[PDB]
Protein backbone atom coordinates (compact mmCIF):
# COMPACT_ATOMS: atom_id res chain seq x y z
CA UNK A 1 0.00 0.00 0.00
CA UNK A 2 1.00 3.88 -0.54
CA UNK A 3 3.18 2.18 -3.48
CA UNK A 4 3.29 4.28 -6.77
CA UNK A 5 5.90 2.52 -8.86
CA UNK A 6 6.60 -2.06 -8.88
CA UNK A 7 9.14 -3.59 -11.05
CA UNK A 8 8.48 -7.26 -11.96
CA UNK A 9 9.23 -9.30 -14.59
CA UNK A 10 6.47 -10.65 -17.08
CA UNK A 11 7.15 -12.44 -20.20
CA UNK A 12 10.35 -11.23 -20.92
CA UNK A 13 10.46 -7.78 -19.76
CA UNK A 14 10.07 -5.57 -16.28
CA UNK A 15 6.89 -4.17 -16.31
CA UNK A 16 5.18 -1.29 -13.54
CA UNK A 17 2.44 -3.72 -11.64
CA UNK A 18 1.39 -0.17 -9.23
CA UNK A 19 -1.95 0.14 -10.72
CA UNK A 20 -0.14 3.93 -12.20
CA UNK A 21 0.52 1.98 -15.68
CA UNK A 22 4.13 3.88 -16.12
CA UNK A 23 6.35 2.70 -19.14
CA UNK A 24 9.11 0.75 -18.42
CA UNK A 25 11.91 0.29 -21.68
CA UNK A 26 14.50 -1.96 -21.00
CA UNK A 27 17.44 -2.03 -23.69
CA UNK A 28 19.12 -5.19 -25.25
CA UNK A 29 21.68 -5.19 -22.30
CA UNK A 30 20.12 -6.19 -19.37
CA UNK A 31 19.97 -9.94 -18.63
CA UNK A 32 16.47 -10.65 -16.96
CA UNK A 33 15.10 -14.16 -14.83
CA UNK A 34 11.79 -15.45 -13.87
CA UNK A 35 13.81 -15.04 -10.19
CA UNK A 36 12.72 -11.05 -10.68
CA UNK A 37 16.38 -10.57 -10.76
CA UNK A 38 18.21 -8.14 -13.23
CA UNK A 39 21.90 -7.40 -14.20
CA UNK A 40 22.95 -3.73 -15.06
CA UNK A 41 26.38 -4.26 -17.09
CA UNK A 42 29.21 -1.37 -18.85
CA UNK A 43 27.33 -1.61 -22.06
CA UNK A 44 25.88 1.50 -23.37
CA UNK A 45 22.61 -0.36 -24.02
CA UNK A 46 22.21 -1.93 -20.72
CA UNK A 47 19.56 0.19 -19.40
CA UNK A 48 15.88 0.51 -18.10
CA UNK A 49 14.38 4.05 -18.81
CA UNK A 50 10.95 4.33 -16.56
CA UNK A 51 8.57 6.97 -17.22
CA UNK A 52 5.87 8.17 -14.67
CA UNK A 53 2.52 8.34 -15.76
CA UNK A 54 1.41 12.21 -17.30
CA UNK A 55 -2.00 11.15 -18.15
CA UNK A 56 -3.01 10.69 -14.10
CA UNK A 57 -2.41 13.62 -11.60
CA UNK A 58 0.95 13.11 -9.92
CA UNK A 59 3.10 15.58 -7.43
CA UNK A 60 5.47 18.01 -9.54
CA UNK A 61 8.02 18.43 -6.44
CA UNK A 62 7.86 15.87 -3.15
CA UNK A 63 10.13 15.31 -0.11
CA UNK A 64 8.02 12.36 1.86
CA UNK A 65 9.07 8.85 0.05
CA UNK A 66 11.09 5.88 -0.01
CA UNK A 67 12.86 3.54 -2.04
CA UNK A 68 13.25 -0.04 -1.89
CA UNK A 69 15.14 -2.91 -3.68
CA UNK A 70 17.81 -6.25 -2.90
CA UNK A 71 21.25 -5.79 -4.43
CA UNK A 72 24.38 -8.21 -4.99
CA UNK A 73 27.21 -6.13 -5.39
CA UNK A 74 30.23 -7.83 -6.78
CA UNK A 75 33.57 -8.62 -4.77
CA UNK A 76 36.18 -6.19 -5.77
CA UNK A 77 39.20 -7.37 -8.25
CA UNK A 78 42.03 -8.20 -5.76
CA UNK A 79 44.31 -6.17 -8.92
CA UNK A 80 41.32 -3.09 -8.54
CA UNK A 81 41.63 -2.05 -5.23
CA UNK A 82 42.20 1.60 -5.85
CA UNK A 83 40.10 1.95 -8.63
CA UNK A 84 36.86 -0.01 -6.34
CA UNK A 85 37.88 2.60 -3.57
CA UNK A 86 38.10 5.46 -5.48
CA UNK A 87 35.84 5.19 -9.00
CA UNK A 88 32.32 6.46 -8.02
CA UNK A 89 29.48 5.00 -10.33
CA UNK A 90 25.24 5.63 -10.98
CA UNK A 91 23.26 3.05 -11.07
CA UNK A 92 19.87 4.67 -10.34
CA UNK A 93 19.17 8.17 -11.48
CA UNK A 94 16.05 10.11 -11.76
CA UNK A 95 17.12 13.98 -12.28
CA UNK A 96 15.15 17.12 -14.11
CA UNK A 97 16.31 20.07 -13.88
CA UNK A 98 19.19 19.79 -11.93
CA UNK A 99 17.24 18.23 -9.04
CA UNK A 100 16.05 15.15 -7.44
CA UNK A 101 17.53 12.08 -6.12
CA UNK A 102 20.42 9.22 -7.35
CA UNK A 103 22.20 5.78 -6.13
CA UNK A 104 25.59 5.85 -6.60
CA UNK A 105 28.13 3.26 -5.29
CA UNK A 106 31.95 3.51 -4.51
CA UNK A 107 33.23 0.37 -3.50
CA UNK A 108 31.87 -1.07 -0.50
CA UNK A 109 29.47 2.18 -0.30
CA UNK A 110 25.94 2.58 -1.39
CA UNK A 111 25.01 6.10 -1.45
CA UNK A 112 21.54 8.45 -1.69
CA UNK A 113 22.27 11.39 -3.30
CA UNK A 114 19.59 14.06 -2.97
CA UNK A 115 20.09 17.63 -4.83
CA UNK A 116 17.36 20.32 -4.81
CA UNK A 117 16.09 23.51 -7.22
CA UNK A 118 18.97 25.54 -5.35
CA UNK A 119 21.78 23.05 -6.15
CA UNK A 120 21.87 22.04 -2.09
CA UNK A 121 23.53 18.43 -2.17
CA UNK A 122 22.64 15.87 0.81
CA UNK A 123 24.07 12.39 1.12
CA UNK A 124 23.35 9.67 3.43
CA UNK A 125 25.51 5.96 2.67
CA UNK A 126 25.97 2.55 4.04
CA UNK A 127 29.70 0.87 4.23
CA UNK A 128 30.08 -2.75 4.68
CA UNK A 129 33.42 -4.26 5.82
CA UNK A 130 36.22 -5.44 3.28
CA UNK A 131 38.51 -7.34 6.00
CA UNK A 132 35.87 -9.55 7.41
CA UNK A 133 37.28 -13.20 7.20
CA UNK A 134 33.31 -13.80 6.00
CA UNK A 135 31.09 -10.98 5.10
CA UNK A 136 27.41 -11.13 5.25
CA UNK A 137 27.43 -8.24 2.05
CA UNK A 138 30.13 -9.04 -0.45
CA UNK A 139 28.64 -10.66 -3.87
CA UNK A 140 25.30 -11.96 -1.58
CA UNK A 141 21.77 -10.13 -2.00
CA UNK A 142 20.95 -8.17 0.72
CA UNK A 143 17.34 -5.58 1.11
CA UNK A 144 18.08 -1.73 0.77
CA UNK A 145 15.26 0.44 2.12
CA UNK A 146 16.02 4.42 1.98
CA UNK A 147 13.15 6.83 3.76
CA UNK A 148 13.02 10.51 3.32
CA UNK A 149 11.19 13.02 5.54
CA UNK A 150 11.32 16.97 5.93
CA UNK A 151 14.16 15.69 8.82
CA UNK A 152 15.94 12.20 7.95
CA UNK A 153 17.11 10.37 5.20
CA UNK A 154 17.24 7.13 6.88
CA UNK A 155 18.87 3.69 5.12
CA UNK A 156 17.93 0.26 6.37
CA UNK A 157 19.62 -3.04 5.51
CA UNK A 158 17.66 -6.45 5.91
CA UNK A 159 15.33 -4.39 8.01
CA UNK A 160 17.38 -2.73 10.42
CA UNK A 161 18.60 0.87 10.67
CA UNK A 162 21.99 1.84 9.87
CA UNK A 163 22.47 5.50 8.49
CA UNK A 164 20.64 9.00 8.61
CA UNK A 165 21.91 12.38 7.88
CA UNK A 166 19.82 15.35 8.39
CA UNK A 167 17.84 17.20 5.20
CA UNK A 168 16.19 20.43 6.81
CA UNK A 169 18.93 22.33 5.15
CA UNK A 170 16.98 21.03 1.92
CA UNK A 171 12.93 22.37 0.98
CA UNK A 172 12.07 21.48 -2.92
CA UNK A 173 13.25 18.14 -4.39
CA UNK A 174 11.95 16.63 -8.31
CA UNK A 175 10.79 13.43 -8.22
CA UNK A 176 8.71 13.30 -10.92
CA UNK A 177 12.01 12.64 -13.97
CA UNK A 178 12.37 9.83 -15.52
CA UNK A 179 14.52 7.27 -13.81
CA UNK A 180 17.58 5.67 -15.65
CA UNK A 181 18.88 2.23 -14.15
CA UNK A 182 22.52 2.15 -16.05
CA UNK A 183 26.02 1.91 -14.75
CA UNK A 184 27.26 5.64 -14.97
CA UNK A 185 31.20 6.56 -14.18
CA UNK A 186 34.47 5.16 -14.46
CA UNK A 187 33.85 2.02 -14.09
CA UNK A 188 36.03 -1.57 -14.90
CA UNK A 189 34.82 -3.24 -18.08
CA UNK A 190 33.74 -5.95 -16.05
CA UNK A 191 31.11 -4.08 -13.80
CA UNK A 192 28.10 -5.51 -13.25
CA UNK A 193 25.12 -5.01 -10.34
CA UNK A 194 22.13 -7.46 -9.90
CA UNK A 195 18.89 -5.77 -8.02
CA UNK A 196 15.37 -6.97 -7.81
CA UNK A 197 11.55 -5.85 -6.49
CA UNK A 198 12.53 -2.57 -7.06
CA UNK A 199 9.75 -0.40 -5.72
CA UNK A 200 8.84 3.27 -4.68
CA UNK A 201 6.49 4.55 -2.00
CA UNK A 202 4.50 8.47 -1.45
CA UNK A 203 5.43 7.83 1.95
CA UNK A 204 8.27 7.68 4.57
CA UNK A 205 8.18 4.00 5.73
CA UNK A 206 8.05 2.55 9.52
CA UNK A 207 10.93 0.66 11.30
CA UNK A 208 7.93 -1.80 11.28
CA UNK A 209 6.49 -2.11 7.63
CA UNK A 210 10.16 -2.22 6.24
CA UNK A 211 11.18 -5.21 8.28
CA UNK A 212 7.84 -6.97 7.63
CA UNK A 213 8.40 -6.58 4.11
CA UNK A 214 12.07 -8.10 4.53
CA UNK A 215 10.34 -11.00 5.95
CA UNK A 216 8.24 -11.25 2.94
CA UNK A 217 10.60 -10.24 -0.10
CA UNK A 218 12.51 -13.62 2.08
CA UNK A 219 9.97 -16.10 2.53
CA UNK A 220 10.04 -19.12 -0.34
CA UNK A 221 9.04 -23.12 -0.20
CA UNK A 222 12.92 -23.39 -1.36
CA UNK A 223 16.25 -22.76 0.20
CA UNK A 224 19.08 -20.82 -0.51
CA UNK A 225 22.84 -21.12 -1.38
CA UNK A 226 25.01 -19.03 0.16
CA UNK A 227 24.76 -16.02 -1.95
CA UNK A 228 21.14 -15.80 -1.81
CA UNK A 229 20.41 -17.18 -5.14
CA UNK A 230 17.76 -20.67 -4.92
CA UNK A 231 19.35 -24.10 -4.28
CA UNK A 232 19.74 -26.50 -6.73
CA UNK A 233 19.76 -29.95 -7.69
CA UNK A 234 22.87 -31.39 -9.66
CA UNK A 235 25.23 -27.92 -8.92
CA UNK A 236 28.53 -28.21 -7.49
CA UNK A 237 28.79 -26.79 -4.27
CA UNK A 238 31.26 -26.16 -1.68
CA UNK A 239 30.09 -26.30 2.08
CA UNK A 240 30.24 -23.33 4.59
CA UNK A 241 29.62 -24.05 7.65
CA UNK A 242 27.84 -20.88 9.74
CA UNK A 243 29.03 -21.96 12.81
CA UNK A 244 32.73 -22.87 12.31
CA UNK A 245 33.01 -19.97 9.61
CA UNK A 246 37.13 -20.43 9.18
CA UNK A 247 36.00 -24.28 8.89
CA UNK A 248 36.01 -26.45 5.10
CA UNK A 249 35.64 -30.08 5.14
CA UNK A 250 38.29 -31.98 3.37
CA UNK A 251 37.94 -35.82 2.66
CA UNK A 252 40.99 -37.55 4.88
CA UNK A 253 44.37 -38.90 3.27
CA UNK A 254 43.86 -42.87 3.67
CA UNK A 255 40.44 -42.43 5.58
CA UNK A 256 37.00 -42.39 4.47
CA UNK A 257 36.37 -39.52 7.02
CA UNK A 258 35.88 -35.78 6.25
CA UNK A 259 38.19 -33.68 8.92
CA UNK A 260 38.06 -30.19 9.15
CA UNK A 261 40.71 -27.84 8.63
CA UNK A 262 41.23 -23.87 8.57
CA UNK A 263 40.42 -21.97 5.47
CA UNK A 264 43.06 -20.26 3.60
CA UNK A 265 42.96 -16.00 3.91
CA UNK A 266 43.97 -13.20 1.22
CA UNK A 267 47.89 -13.53 1.02
CA UNK A 268 49.02 -10.43 -1.18
CA UNK A 269 49.93 -7.10 -0.13
CA UNK A 270 46.89 -5.07 0.21
CA UNK A 271 46.42 -3.07 3.71
CA UNK A 272 42.62 -2.62 2.46
CA UNK A 273 41.50 -6.13 2.22
CA UNK A 274 41.23 -9.53 4.08
CA UNK A 275 38.99 -12.49 3.43
CA UNK A 276 38.62 -16.38 3.61
CA UNK A 277 38.78 -18.26 0.69
CA UNK A 278 35.38 -19.65 0.10
CA UNK A 279 36.84 -22.24 -3.22
CA UNK A 280 38.32 -24.69 -1.08
CA UNK A 281 37.67 -28.61 0.33
CA UNK A 282 35.25 -31.53 -1.30
CA UNK A 283 32.89 -30.42 -4.34
CA UNK A 284 29.50 -31.43 -2.90
CA UNK A 285 26.54 -31.80 -5.36
CA UNK A 286 23.29 -32.57 -4.41
CA UNK A 287 20.59 -35.48 -5.53
CA UNK A 288 16.93 -35.80 -5.47
CA UNK A 289 16.37 -39.53 -3.56
CA UNK A 290 13.42 -40.26 -5.79
CA UNK A 291 12.43 -39.72 -9.48
CA UNK A 292 8.74 -41.19 -9.25
CA UNK A 293 7.58 -37.95 -7.31
CA UNK A 294 7.23 -35.11 -9.75
CA UNK A 295 10.63 -33.29 -10.65
CA UNK A 296 9.99 -30.20 -13.23
CA UNK A 297 12.58 -28.27 -11.96
CA UNK A 298 15.45 -28.85 -10.51
CA UNK A 299 15.59 -26.28 -6.97
CA UNK A 300 15.63 -28.20 -3.64
CA UNK A 301 12.54 -27.40 -1.24
CA UNK A 302 12.15 -27.35 2.43
CA UNK A 303 12.01 -31.31 3.71
CA UNK A 304 13.10 -32.96 0.35
CA UNK A 305 14.40 -36.05 0.77
CA UNK A 306 18.30 -35.68 -0.68
CA UNK A 307 21.56 -37.80 -1.11
CA UNK A 308 24.64 -35.59 -0.43
CA UNK A 309 27.57 -36.77 -2.77
CA UNK A 310 30.35 -35.22 -3.67
CA UNK A 311 33.40 -35.59 -6.08
CA UNK A 312 36.86 -37.64 -5.49
CA UNK A 313 39.04 -39.50 -8.04
CA UNK A 314 37.16 -39.11 -11.18
CA UNK A 315 33.87 -40.68 -9.35
CA UNK A 316 30.39 -39.62 -7.19
CA UNK A 317 31.30 -40.29 -4.21
CA UNK A 318 28.13 -40.27 -1.06
CA UNK A 319 28.08 -39.08 2.70
CA UNK A 320 26.41 -41.96 4.97
CA UNK A 321 25.83 -42.32 8.35
CA UNK A 322 26.85 -45.29 10.35
CA UNK A 323 23.34 -47.30 11.22
CA UNK A 324 24.19 -48.28 15.14
CA UNK A 325 26.28 -45.84 16.63
CA UNK A 326 25.49 -45.57 20.20
CA UNK A 327 27.77 -42.21 21.03
CA UNK A 328 26.41 -39.06 20.71
CA UNK A 329 28.11 -38.17 17.68
CA UNK A 330 30.12 -40.07 15.07
CA UNK A 331 32.45 -39.69 11.90
CA UNK A 332 30.66 -39.36 8.63
CA UNK A 333 31.39 -42.25 6.47
CA UNK A 334 32.42 -40.90 2.93
CA UNK A 335 32.56 -43.47 0.55
CA UNK A 336 31.60 -44.72 -3.32
CA UNK A 337 27.92 -44.93 -3.82
CA UNK A 338 26.64 -48.78 -2.12
CA UNK A 339 23.95 -50.50 -1.16
CA UNK A 340 24.66 -51.50 1.86
CA UNK A 341 23.01 -52.60 5.22
CA UNK A 342 25.54 -50.69 7.12
CA UNK A 343 24.94 -47.15 6.55
CA UNK A 344 22.07 -44.71 6.43
CA UNK A 345 22.52 -42.31 3.14
CA UNK A 346 18.74 -40.80 2.90
CA UNK A 347 19.06 -36.77 4.36
CA UNK A 348 16.08 -33.95 4.52
CA UNK A 349 17.07 -30.80 4.14
CA UNK A 350 14.90 -28.82 6.58
CA UNK A 351 14.68 -25.22 7.54
CA UNK A 352 14.57 -24.85 11.73
CA UNK A 353 15.16 -20.87 11.46
CA UNK A 354 12.11 -18.84 11.24
CA UNK A 355 14.40 -15.76 10.50
CA UNK A 356 15.41 -14.98 6.58
CA UNK A 357 18.89 -16.74 6.63
CA UNK A 358 20.89 -18.64 3.73
CA UNK A 359 21.86 -21.55 6.15
CA UNK A 360 19.61 -24.89 6.08
CA UNK A 361 19.98 -28.64 8.21
CA UNK A 362 20.44 -31.93 7.10
CA UNK A 363 18.68 -34.75 8.80
CA UNK A 364 19.67 -38.48 8.46
CA UNK A 365 16.86 -40.53 8.77
CA UNK A 366 16.00 -44.38 7.76
CA UNK A 367 13.73 -43.84 5.25
CA UNK A 368 11.29 -41.08 3.71
CA UNK A 369 8.31 -42.83 5.61
CA UNK A 370 10.66 -43.83 9.07
CA UNK A 371 9.56 -40.79 11.25
CA UNK A 372 12.62 -41.39 13.72
CA UNK A 373 15.55 -39.07 13.40
CA UNK A 374 19.15 -40.30 13.75
CA UNK A 375 20.85 -37.11 14.21
CA UNK A 376 21.70 -33.58 12.42
CA UNK A 377 25.02 -33.72 10.22
CA UNK A 378 27.55 -30.78 11.99
CA UNK A 379 31.12 -30.50 12.95
CA UNK A 380 32.68 -32.03 16.48
CA UNK A 381 36.16 -32.30 18.27
CA UNK A 382 37.04 -36.41 18.36
CA UNK A 383 39.63 -37.39 20.64
CA UNK A 384 42.69 -37.87 17.66
CA UNK A 385 45.70 -39.76 20.00
CA UNK A 386 47.81 -39.03 22.93
CA UNK A 387 48.54 -40.21 26.93
CA UNK A 388 50.14 -37.47 28.62
CA UNK A 389 49.43 -34.54 26.05
CA UNK A 390 45.43 -35.19 24.45
CA UNK A 391 45.28 -34.38 20.60
CA UNK A 392 42.01 -33.48 19.58
CA UNK A 393 40.75 -33.19 15.57
CA UNK A 394 37.60 -31.25 13.77
CA UNK A 395 35.69 -34.07 11.66
CA UNK A 396 32.96 -34.22 9.96
CA UNK A 397 30.51 -35.90 11.85
CA UNK A 398 26.45 -36.82 12.98
CA UNK A 399 25.07 -35.77 16.50
CA UNK A 400 22.13 -36.16 18.34
CA UNK A 401 22.70 -33.47 20.47
CA UNK A 402 21.42 -30.70 17.47
CA UNK A 403 18.19 -32.29 17.73
CA UNK A 404 17.72 -30.01 20.70
CA UNK A 405 19.35 -27.81 20.30
CA UNK A 406 17.41 -26.42 17.04
CA UNK A 407 14.01 -26.53 19.13
CA UNK A 408 15.40 -24.02 21.45
CA UNK A 409 13.89 -20.41 20.43
CA UNK A 410 14.93 -17.56 19.03
CA UNK A 411 16.89 -20.16 16.58
CA UNK A 412 21.19 -20.44 17.83
CA UNK A 413 22.79 -19.26 14.59
CA UNK A 414 26.04 -20.65 16.17
CA UNK A 415 25.53 -23.76 15.43
CA UNK A 416 28.05 -26.20 13.71
CA UNK A 417 24.14 -28.20 12.29
CA UNK A 418 24.24 -24.72 9.59
CA UNK A 419 25.80 -25.13 6.73
CA UNK A 420 25.29 -22.66 3.20
CA UNK A 421 25.78 -24.12 0.05
CA UNK A 422 28.79 -22.16 -2.22
CA UNK A 423 28.91 -22.45 -5.98
CA UNK A 424 31.13 -20.91 -8.34
CA UNK A 425 30.29 -16.84 -9.25
CA UNK A 426 31.48 -14.51 -11.32
CA UNK A 427 30.95 -12.17 -8.74
CA UNK A 428 33.62 -13.67 -6.65
CA UNK A 429 37.03 -13.90 -7.49
CA UNK A 430 39.77 -14.81 -5.21
CA UNK B 1 34.99 -54.61 -6.30
CA UNK B 2 35.35 -55.27 -2.20
CA UNK B 3 37.22 -51.89 -2.68
CA UNK B 4 34.26 -50.80 -0.90
CA UNK B 5 35.08 -53.61 2.34
CA UNK B 6 38.80 -52.25 2.62
CA UNK B 7 37.28 -48.52 3.24
CA UNK B 8 34.69 -50.02 5.55
CA UNK B 9 37.40 -51.78 7.10
CA UNK B 10 39.79 -48.18 7.53
CA UNK B 11 35.95 -46.30 9.00
CA UNK B 12 35.76 -49.15 11.39
CA UNK B 13 39.33 -48.15 12.44
CA UNK B 14 38.73 -44.27 12.57
CA UNK B 15 35.54 -44.47 14.42
CA UNK B 16 37.38 -46.77 17.42
C1 LIG C 1 31.57 -28.01 25.87
C2 LIG C 1 31.28 -29.46 25.63
O1 LIG C 1 32.10 -30.34 25.87
N1 LIG C 1 30.07 -29.73 25.14
C3 LIG C 1 29.65 -31.09 24.85
C4 LIG C 1 28.81 -31.63 26.00
O2 LIG C 1 29.69 -31.73 27.13
C5 LIG C 1 29.06 -32.02 28.39
C6 LIG C 1 29.46 -30.97 29.43
O3 LIG C 1 29.13 -29.60 29.11
C7 LIG C 1 27.75 -29.16 29.00
C8 LIG C 1 27.78 -28.04 27.94
O4 LIG C 1 27.59 -28.30 26.78
O5 LIG C 1 28.01 -26.89 28.28
C9 LIG C 1 27.46 -28.57 30.36
C10 LIG C 1 26.12 -27.85 30.38
O6 LIG C 1 25.83 -27.47 31.72
C11 LIG C 1 25.00 -28.71 29.79
N2 LIG C 1 23.80 -27.92 29.55
C12 LIG C 1 23.00 -27.43 30.51
C13 LIG C 1 21.59 -27.13 30.10
O7 LIG C 1 23.40 -27.23 31.65
C14 LIG C 1 25.40 -29.43 28.49
C15 LIG C 1 24.45 -30.54 28.06
O8 LIG C 1 25.20 -31.56 27.41
C16 LIG C 1 23.31 -30.11 27.11
O9 LIG C 1 22.41 -29.23 27.79
C17 LIG C 1 22.50 -31.26 26.54
O10 LIG C 1 23.10 -32.52 26.83
O11 LIG C 1 26.69 -30.06 28.65
C18 LIG C 1 30.99 -31.01 29.54
O12 LIG C 1 31.44 -30.11 30.55
C19 LIG C 1 31.52 -32.41 29.83
O13 LIG C 1 32.97 -32.38 29.83
C20 LIG C 1 33.58 -33.69 29.90
C21 LIG C 1 35.04 -33.62 29.40
O14 LIG C 1 35.08 -34.06 28.04
C22 LIG C 1 36.01 -34.47 30.22
O15 LIG C 1 37.36 -34.28 29.76
C23 LIG C 1 35.92 -34.14 31.71
O16 LIG C 1 36.45 -35.24 32.47
O17 LIG C 1 34.58 -33.85 32.14
C24 LIG C 1 33.49 -34.29 31.31
C25 LIG C 1 33.39 -35.83 31.32
O18 LIG C 1 33.58 -36.39 30.02
O19 LIG C 1 31.00 -33.35 28.88
C26 LIG C 1 29.57 -33.39 28.84
C27 LIG C 1 29.14 -34.51 27.89
O20 LIG C 1 29.51 -35.80 28.40
O21 LIG C 1 28.25 -32.89 25.61
C28 LIG C 1 27.47 -32.87 24.41
C29 LIG C 1 26.84 -34.24 24.22
O22 LIG C 1 25.65 -34.29 25.02
C30 LIG C 1 28.31 -32.43 23.21
O23 LIG C 1 29.36 -33.36 22.92
C31 LIG C 1 28.90 -31.06 23.53
O24 LIG C 1 29.86 -30.62 22.57
C32 LIG C 1 29.20 -30.11 21.41
O25 LIG C 1 29.07 -31.16 20.45
C33 LIG C 1 28.34 -30.75 19.31
C34 LIG C 1 28.00 -31.97 18.48
O26 LIG C 1 27.13 -32.81 19.26
C35 LIG C 1 29.23 -29.76 18.58
O27 LIG C 1 30.45 -30.39 18.21
C36 LIG C 1 29.57 -28.55 19.46
O28 LIG C 1 30.65 -27.81 18.84
C37 LIG C 1 30.19 -26.75 17.96
C38 LIG C 1 29.14 -27.07 16.89
O29 LIG C 1 27.96 -26.86 17.13
O30 LIG C 1 29.49 -27.53 15.81
C39 LIG C 1 31.39 -26.00 17.43
C40 LIG C 1 31.03 -24.56 17.08
O31 LIG C 1 32.23 -23.87 16.74
C41 LIG C 1 30.29 -23.89 18.23
N3 LIG C 1 29.96 -22.53 17.84
C42 LIG C 1 30.83 -21.51 17.77
C43 LIG C 1 32.13 -21.65 18.51
O32 LIG C 1 30.58 -20.50 17.12
C44 LIG C 1 29.06 -24.75 18.60
C45 LIG C 1 28.11 -24.42 19.74
O33 LIG C 1 26.78 -24.73 19.32
C46 LIG C 1 28.11 -23.02 20.31
O34 LIG C 1 29.41 -22.81 20.85
C47 LIG C 1 27.05 -22.83 21.38
O35 LIG C 1 26.11 -21.82 21.03
O36 LIG C 1 29.57 -26.02 19.03
C48 LIG C 1 30.04 -28.97 20.85
O37 LIG C 1 29.99 -27.86 21.74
Amino acid sequence: NNIILNLRYKDNNLIDLSGYGAKVEVYDGVELNDKNQFKLTSSANSKIRVTQNQNIIFNSVFLDFSVSFWIRIPKYKNDGIQNYIHNEYTIINCMKNNSGWKISIRGNRIIWTLIDINGKTKSVFFEYNIREDISEYINRWFFVTITNNLNNAKIYINGKLESNTDIKDIREVIANGEIIFKLDGDIDRTQFIWMKYFSIFNTELSQSNIEERYKIQSYSEYLKDFWGNPLMYNKEYYMFNAGNKNSYIKLKKDSPVGEILTRSKYNQNSKYINYRDLYIGEKFIIRRKSNSQSINDDIVRKEDYIYLDFFNLNQEWRVYTYKYFKKEEEKLFLAPISDSDEFYNTIQIKEYDEQPTYSCQLLFKKDEESTDEIGLIGIHRFYESGWWFEEYKDYFCISKWYLKEVKRKPYNLKLGCNWQFIPKDEGWTE
Amino acid sequence: EDAFSKLKEKFMNELH
